[PDB]
């Protein structure tokens, strides 16, 4: 299938809520060589996100059930062993296009950033289930990915970027939830809040709808992490 | 939970999915 | 694995909202052989339902894309061609369901409230291939749906109070089938108002626990009467 029709395809099952067809559309256009739009690039985060994260649900469910409780708990570990398993595939194959095809050829500072902060997202997802010197180095994986996206966000893009805001998001929950210190995690989303907001009147009005949604993410939780 | 991006997802009838 | 540890992994599953896996433990504990409580005819219920609306939903908004497009274009062969393959998966799924109601389930089922809830569910994904059927086929499909659905719409005027909720789903579906399926908006509202007033006559005299599922279905009832008005 060709990269026209392939997106198309892609759109069609999105709106179907055919996240699988979506992903498996977007790893081919990704494999074919050339690179993502911004509605492309939101078309491969969506679909892989919707698939990881019914995953991440199950396993977060499972988890809990275990805790509260048997060769009922042998059976309760071996599916949440399953569950992380199809979860590790997820972000193997998510990483795998980011080191080879959309990471190694882009071509702006911003899509550098997206992927990035996509590759930080799919290693911290694999650390939500990892043990061990497993565990030390996909968080090491991920805070690298956030960090270098960060710094090239603030070397090359606005606060008010829709871009530099979800990383911001991200990378606050990222310290928040894998590293355990509340306190940098809202500082991080704070400076990311404040610094959007001192500009603002030079934001142009493509963005208006993703940034302004973001911010209210990022207040939401800072207002989670104050209670 | 902590917000994040991206984010995912006639008559009536008996059952019905959740 | 012996029915329990199906049960328990299949109730997992439901708690997770894994519902293929949940799917696949029930028929399992179907094909077992052996007769179905309530329990786990609930849980094949939900598994299935589960597994075939996703389908349904693709479907139907695959089709609505579908014919609010211009006709001669090869954007629209893409779209028939991928609305072809959800229909397939859906059908495969029915079959399977269908398949285990003809071997398994009703032939064994001893009791008259497992009887109706067979037939409902016969008539049901039978209903589910009318939707998506052409030509004989749907003419097939449809003859089908119709018999299971008039078979438990009797055994249950003969054997439960029309407050039962299992009475009360079946009259809902079978009156959508009427609207839907049949195209007969006077006979699904005449059905499913009977059903309703019938329950509300006697419903004084009912259990809490079936309370909550009967004045769902009733509730359920007045909103189709109230769409299908409109």
């Amino acid at each position: 299938m060709e990269k026209t029709e392939l997106i198309q395809k892609a759109k069609l099952a999105e709106q179907a809520e055919r996240y699988d067809d979506m992903a498996t559309c977007m790893k081919a256009v990704t494999e074919q060589g050339a690179e993502l739009s911004n509605e492309e690039r939101n078309l491969l985060s969506v679909a892989y996100k919707n698939v990881v994260g019914g995953r991440r649900s199950a396993w977060r469910v499972i988890s809990s059930i275990e805790q509260k409780t048997d060769k009922k708990l042998q059976l309760i570990k071996d599916y949440r062993e399953k569950v992380e398993s199809e979860l590790r595939s997820i972000c193997t194959t998510v990483l795998e296009l980011l080191d080879k095809y959309l990471i190694a050829n882009a071509t702006n500072p911003e899509s550098k950033v997206f992927y990035l902060k996509m590759k930080g997202d799919y290693f911290r997802y694999l650390a939500e289930v990892a043990c061990g010197d497993d565990r030390k180095q996909t968080i090491d994986n991920s805070q690298g990915a956030y960090q270098e996206a960060f710094d090239i966000s603030k070397k090359e893009m606005q606060p008010t970027h829709p871009i530099r805001l979800g990383l911001a998001l991200n990378f606050s929950v990222f310290y928040y939830e894998i590293l355990n210190n509340p306190e940098l995690a809202c500082t991080l989303a704070k400076t990311a809040f404040d610094e959007a907001i001192a500009e603002l009147d030079t934001l142009n009005e493509d963005s208006y709808k993703d940034s302004t949604l973001i911010m209210q993410l990022l207040r939401d939780n800072l207002t989670l992490w104050t209670s | 939970y902590s917000n994040t991006l991206p984010v995912r997802k006639e008559n009536k009838t008996l059952p019905r999915s959740s």
